[PDB]
C-alpha cells in the first residue's frame, strides 16, 4: 500500500422508457400549409417541404 | 419540322403548368402539401451549404461576408471554413485598432486554432488558401448551417431584398479618381518578404480595369516597396526561394452608384466597412505576379 | 424546356452487359474532338491519340485542345451526349484515384492508368479528374524526374527519381509512370525539356547586356539590384543578325513550352455526395 | 546536412539516425568523448549503408563494425598504416 | 460541517482542482473528446453560472 | 523576454501571448555640430529599429 | 525514465504528425482504439481523485 488512498468516480448510462402527462389544451400549435421549395442539380432534381 | 412547329414562342413556367401540378391534375389527386408556386425555382444563383463550428460564426450572422476554405496538414478536420474578417486579423496590412477589435471579437478555441494553422505552415497563404463565394444566410447551433453563393447576385429567398458585399475598410482599396460605369472587384495578397515572418498584407480592390496586363502593370508600378523587396531577399538570403510578390484574384462586378462606405455592429461592436449595396459573384482562381 | 444534345453512335454490337455497362459511367466527362451533331464511337475517348512514341506532355496539350462533353444518356443504338454552356452547375463522376473536397479547383490530366468497354479493337480510356494543387505537383514531379533521364545510371539519382515518383495527396498514395522507357524518353518529354534547358541557358547570356542598358534609365530601382544579382551569379564560376536570331530563338523555345507552363481549372466544386464517386460542380473557362 | 538534403528511402529511418548523429557533440570532460565519438561513428556507418543500398545488421545486440563505405582498399590500406602508428 | 473532507480534491487549486476542473485542463494539453466523471463536479465556473 | 516559445494549448486557449517591445523606443542623444561649436545635450529622441 | 514508465504502464509512445495533428487533438479527437470484442458494453472509464 502507499501512503495515499484514493476515491474513484465512475459514471453507467441506462436505458429508459419514460412516461409523460399533459392537460387537455396545454399548449395551441400554429401551422400553415406545408411549403415546397426547389433545388436545382442536373441529374437529381431536390425538393424541400 | 414544319412552318407552324418552329415560329412557335419558347415555353415559360409562368404559364405553364408547374410538374407536379401535372401529375396530380392527370392523376385527379389532392395532397395536403400547397405545391403550386415552388421557391428557389426562378433563382440563377448557384448556391451551396457548409457547415463550420460556433467559434468561426462571429461576424458571419450578417449576409454579405465573404468566406474562403484553407488547408490544414492534419487529417480529419483538415478543411476549415473562415471569414474574410478573420483572415483580417493576420493581415499585416490592418491598423491596430481594427486588429484589435477583430481579435476582441474571434476570442474562441476554433477561430485561434485556424490563426495558428495559418502562421505555422511554410507555405504562402495563396498556396493555402481556395476561395468560396459570398455567403447569405444563418443556422445557429453548436456546428451551424451557412448557405454561399458563388456566380451572381446575393438576395433573399423571395427576391425581396438584396443583400451587400462587406469589405472592411483597412482592406478596401482603390487606384483611380473619376468612377467607372461598371467596376470589377478583385482580391490581392502580397507579401513583405522584409523580417524573419514575411508579412502577408491582404487587399480588397476596385477598378475598371478588366484587362489582366494593364490590371497587374498599375498594381506593380503601386506596390513597387514589396517588389523592392522581394529582389532584395533574393539577393541577400539566398537559398530560400521565394515566388510571387502577390497574387490577384477577381471575383464581382458592381456599378460605382452601389458602392457605400457604412458601419457594422456586433455584440455592441463597432466595425467600420465598406459596401456594395448591389452585388453579383463571378470567380475566377489567383494569377502571379512579380 | 430542352436542350441541344450530341447523339453518339456504336458500330459494334453490344451485348446487354456491355450496353449495361455503359450506364455506369452515364455521368464522366467523355472528351470530344470536334463539335458536330452526331459523332461515332471511335471519335469518344482518347485511344485514337493514344501513340506509344507520345507520352504524358503531347496528351495533355491534345486535352487542351479537346474539347469536354458529359456523357448524358444511354439507349439502345445511339448514346447521348451533353455539351456543358459556361456557368452551369452539373453532376460528375470521379474518375481519377483520389477524393474530392468541397472547392476543390478541378483539372483534366491524360489517363496514367480493368479497362472499360474492351469492344474487339477499341478501348475507352477517359481522361483522369484531378485538384489543381495536384496537377501542379504531378507535373512538375514529372517534369523533374523527365530530366534525370541521362544519368539514371547512378544510385542516387535512381533513389531520388523513386522519391519524385510516390505521390501523397489527402490519404490517397500512388505511383505515376515513369517516363523514361528502355531508357529512351519520349520525344515530347525530351523536346519539353531540351525547350525549358534552353530557355533558361540563353537567359543567362541575353539577360546581362539588356539589363544593364536598362539600368541607366531605372527610377524603380529594383533593375540596379538586378543587374547585381546577375553579376553574383557570374561571380558563381558576336554579330547582330545572329544576337536578334537568339533572341527570336529564345521567343520560339518559350512558346514550345507553354503547356507545361500554364493549365486551365475547368471544374469547381459545390458540394460532394457520401457515394463520393460524384458531386455536384460548376463548368469553368 | 547531407543527409537531411539526401533522398533516402523512408525519411523515418534516416532521419532518425541522423538525428542522434546531430545532436553529439562534446562536453568539456575527457572521459565522455571516448564514449560519443563511437556513438556517433556508428550511426553515421548505418546511414552511409542505407545510402548505397549496402546491407546493415539487424540482429538485436549486434551493432554494425564502424568502417568505411566503398573505398578503394589503398586508401584504407594506408589508413590502416597510419592508426598503427598512431598506436 | 468539517472544512473538507478531502484536503487534495476541495481546495481552490489543488490536485484533483487542476486536474479536473476544464479551465485547467485547458491550460494544460488535454484532448476534449473524451469523458470525464470529475468535470461535472469541479468545472467550477459553470456552477457559479 | 526569457519565455520559450508556447505550447499551442497555451496559444488556442485562455489570455492572449503578447509581443515584449513596443515598435518604438525612447533614446536621448547629445548633438555636437563643429562648424559653429555648439553642442545639444538635453534632447529627448525616438528611436526605431 | 520515460520509457520505462510507458512500459511499466503499458502505453506506447504518442506517434503523429507532431504539430498540426496536435492542434487538431486539443480541437478535439477520437484516440483511443477499440477493444477487439466486448462482451459487456461500453467501458466505464473510472477517474481517480
Amino acid at each position: 500500500h502507499p501512503g495515499f488512498a484514493l476515491t474513484a468516480v465512475r459514471t453507467d448510462t441506462f436505458e429508459v422508457d419514460m412516461l409523460l402527462y399533459s392537460g387537455k389544451s396545454c399548449t395551441s400549435v400554429i401551422i400553415n400549409n406545408p411549403i415546397v421549395t426547389k433545388e436545382e442539380r442536373d441529374i437529381s432534381t431536390t425538393y424541400h417541404v | 419540322m414544319d412552318a407552324r412547329a418552329v415560329a412557335k414562342r419558347p415555353r415559360d413556367p409562368a404559364d405553364e403548368d408547374n410538374e407536379l401540378v401535372t401529375a396530380l391534375k392527370a392523376k385527379r389527386e389532392v395532397n395536403t402539401i400547397s405545391v403550386r408556386y415552388l421557391y428557389h425555382a426562378d433563382h440563377q444563383a448557384l448556391t451551396a451549404r457548409f457547415f463550420v463550428p460556433e467559434g468561426l460564426v462571429e461576424f458571419e450572422a450578417q449576409p454579405g461576408a465573404l468566406l474562403i476554405r484553407m488547408e490544414t496538414g492534419c487529417d480529419s478536420p483538415r478543411h476549415l471554413y473562415i471569414s474574410l474578417y478573420l483572415l483580417g486579423i493576420r493581415a499585416s496590412n490592418v491598423s491596430a485598432s481594427t486588429r484589435c477589435l477583430l481579435e476582441s471579437v474571434y476570442t474562441a478555441s476554433a477561430a485561434r486554432a485556424a490563426l495558428q494553422w495559418l502562421d505555422l505552415g511554410p507555405h504562402l497563404l495563396h498556396r493555402r488558401l481556395e476561395t468560396l463565394g459570398c455567403v447569405k444566410t444563418v443556422s445557429l447551433g453548436i456546428t451551424s448551417l451557412l448557405t454561399c453563393v458563388m456566380r451572381g447576385y446575393l438576395y433573399n429567398t423571395l427576391k425581396t431584398e438584396v443583400f451587400a458585399l462587406m469589405i472592411p475598410k483597412d482592406m478596401y482599396l482603390t487606384w483611380e479618381e473619376t468612377r467607372g460605369r461598371l467596376q470589377y472587384v478583385y482580391l490581392i495578397i502580397v507579401y513583405d518578404y522584409d523580417g524573419p515572418e514575411t508579412r502577408p498584407g491582404i487587399y480588397v480592390l476596385t477598378s475598371s480595369i478588366a484587362h489582366w496586363q494593364t490590371l497587374v502593370d498599375v498594381a506593380r508600378g503601386k506596390f513597387a516597396r514589396e517588389r523592392c523587396s522581394f529582389v532584395n531577399r533574393r539577393i541577400t538570403r539566398p537559398r530560400q526561394i521565394p515566388l510571387c510578390t502577390g497574387v490577384i484574384q477577381k471575383l464581382g462586378w458592381c456599378l460605382a452608384d452601389d458602392i457605400h462606405t457604412s458601419f457594422l455592429v456586433h455584440k455592441e461592436l463597432k466595425l467600420s466597412v465598406v459596401r456594395l449595396d448591389n452585388f453579383s459573384v463571378e470567380l475566377g482562381d489567383f494569377r502571379e505576379f512579380v | 424546356a430542352m436542350e441541344a444534345n450530341i447523339f453518339c453512335t456504336f458500330d459494334h454490337k453490344l451485348s446487354i452487359a456491355d450496353v449495361g455497362k455503359l450506364t455506369k459511367l452515364v455521368a464522366a466527362v467523355v472528351p470530344i474532338p470536334q463539335r458536330l451533331h452526331l459523332i461515332k464511337h471511335y471519335q469518344l475517348g482518347l485511344h485514337q491519340f493514344v501513340d506509344h512514341t507520345r507520352g504524358y506532355v503531347r496528351l495533355r496539350g491534345l486535352l487542351r485542345n479537346m474539347t469536354l462533353t458529359l456523357m448524358r444518356r444511354v439507349e439502345g443504338n445511339q448514346i447521348l451526349l451533353h455539351v456543358p454552356t459556361h456557368g452551369l452547375l452539373y453532376t460528375v463522376l470521379n474518375t481519377g484515384p483520389v477524393t474530392w473536397e468541397k472547392g476543390d479547383a478541378l483539372c483534366v490530366l491524360p489517363p496514367l492508368f480493368e479497362n472499360l468497354l474492351t469492344l474487339g479493337q477499341w478501348e475507352l480510356v477517359l481522361p483522369w479528374i484531378v485538384p489543381m494543387p495536384l496537377a501542379l505537383e504531378i507535373n512538375q514531379r514529372l517534369l523533374i524526374m523527365g530530366l534525370f533521364s541521362l544519368d539514371r545510371s547512378y544510385e542516387e539519382v535512381k533513389a531520388a527519381v523513386q522519391q519524385l515518383q510516390t505521390i501523397t495527396f489527402r490519404d490517397a498514395t500512388f505511383t505515376i509512370p515513369d517516363p523514361v522507357i528502355d531508357q529512351h524518353l519520349l520525344i515530347d518529354m525530351k523536346t519539353a525539356c531540351l525547350s525549358m534547358s534552353m530557355v533558361a541557358n540563353l537567359a543567362s547570356e541575353l539577360t546581362m547586356t539588356y539589363v544593364r542598358k536598362l539600368a541607366l534609365e531605372d527610377s524603380s530601382m529594383l533593375l540596379v539590384k538586378c543587374q547585381e544579382l546577375l553579376m553574383r551569379l557570374d561571380r558563381e564560376r558576336v554579330s547582330p543578325d545572329d544576337e536578334i536570331a537568339r533572341l527570336s530563338a529564345l521567343f520560339v523555345m518559350l512558346r514550345q513550352l507553354d503547356d507545361l507552363i500554364r493549365e486551365q481549372v475547368v471544374f469547381t466544386v459545390c458540394d460532394v455526395s457520401p457515394d463520393n464517386k460524384s458531386a455536384t460542380c460548376i463548368f469553368k473557362g | 546536412r547531407r543527409g537531411y538534403t539526401y533522398p533516402f528511402g523512408d525519411r523515418g529511418k534516416a532521419r532518425d539516425h541522423l538525428a542522434v548523429l546531430d545532436r553529439t557533440e562534446f562536453d568539456t570532460d575527457v572521459r565522455h568523448d571516448a564514449e560519443i565519438v563511437e556513438r556517433a561513428l556508428v550511426s553515421a556507418v548505418i546511414l552511409a549503408k542505407m545510402s548505397v543500398r549496402e546491407t546493415l545488421v539487424t540482429a538485436i545486440g549486434q551493432t554494425e563494425p564502424i568502417a568505411f563505405v566503398h573505398l578503394k582498399d589503398t586508401e584504407v590500406q594506408r589508413i590502416e598504416e597510419n592508426l598503427e602508428g598512431v598506436r | 460541517f468539517a472544512a473538507t473532507h478531502n484536503p487534495w480534491a476541495s481546495q481552490a487549486g489543488c490536485l484533483s482542482d487542476v486536474l479536473y476542473n476544464t479551465r485547467h485542463r485547458e491550460r494544460l494539453g488535454y484532448n476534449s473528446k473524451f469523458y470525464s466523471p470529475c468535470a461535472q463536479y469541479f468545472n467550477t465556473e459553470e456552477i457559479i453560472a | 523576454r526569457e519565455r520559450s516559445a508556447p505550447k499551442p494549448q497555451e496559444l488556442l486557449f485562455g489570455p492572449r501571448n503578447e509581443s515584449g517591445p513596443p515598435a518604438e523606443q525612447t533614446w536621448y542623444a547629445d548633438v555636437v555640430r563643429c562648424v559653429r561649436a555648439q553642442v545639444d545635450l538635453g534632447v529627448e529622441v525616438r528611436a526605431a529599429r | 525514465v520515460d520509457r520505462w514508465i510507458r512500459h511499466a504502464a503499458g502505453v506506447e509512445r504518442p506517434q503523429l504528425l507532431d504539430t498540426e495533428t496536435i492542434s487538431m487533438l486539443t480541437f478535439g479527437s477520437m484516440s483511443e482504439r477499440n477493444a477487439a470484442a466486448t462482451v459487456h458494453g461500453q467501458k466505464a472509464a473510472c477517474e481517480l481523485i
